[PDB]
């Protein structure tokens, strides 16, 4: 959960398929979504398969 | 500066293919909603992780697309990147 951040960096989950949506707290996600990271005001996840 | 060209400058600067926009469009003839979709793909020591972004429903395609771009930004950004 909640992580201040400084002067570092994430990770590209390398290979996958990233998707990266306006968040809302009433957004749905699809099935196969993972969820990687998110502010309020971005959303970033990929997919199972 | 638009992030529509900010991306693109990202996306040259790094050799990567410059990214493809799409839209969704939704609603009734007479009101039509456009999603815009930007796609990015990220080459990072020679393998590819493809980037989709969307923003939200705009009226018009170029804000639609703009806002997408600025949802690649915002995940480039946090995986440190420019």
């Amino acid at each position: 959960k909640k992580l201040i951040m400084g002067t570092g960096h994430l990770s590209i989950p390398t290979g996958q398929h990233v998707v990266c949506r306006p968040w809302n707290p009433e957004i749905t996600l699809p099935q196969d979504a993972e969820m990687l990271f998110r502010d309020d005001k971005f959303i970033a996840y990929r997919l199972v398969k | 500066s638009s992030a529509k060209s900010q991306l693109y400058n990202l996306c040259s600067v790094r050799h990567w293919k410059a990214p493809l926009y799409e839209y969704i469009a939704e609603g009734p003839c007479h009101m039509k909603i456009f999603t815009g979709k930007v796609t990015v793909e990220m080459k990072e020591d020679s393998r590819i992780t493809v980037l989709e972004c969307f923003g939200n429903p705009q009226y018009k395609k170029k804000i639609a697309a703009e806002q997408a771009a600025e949802a690649a930004l915002w995940y480039l950004k946090n995986v440190g990147l420019e």
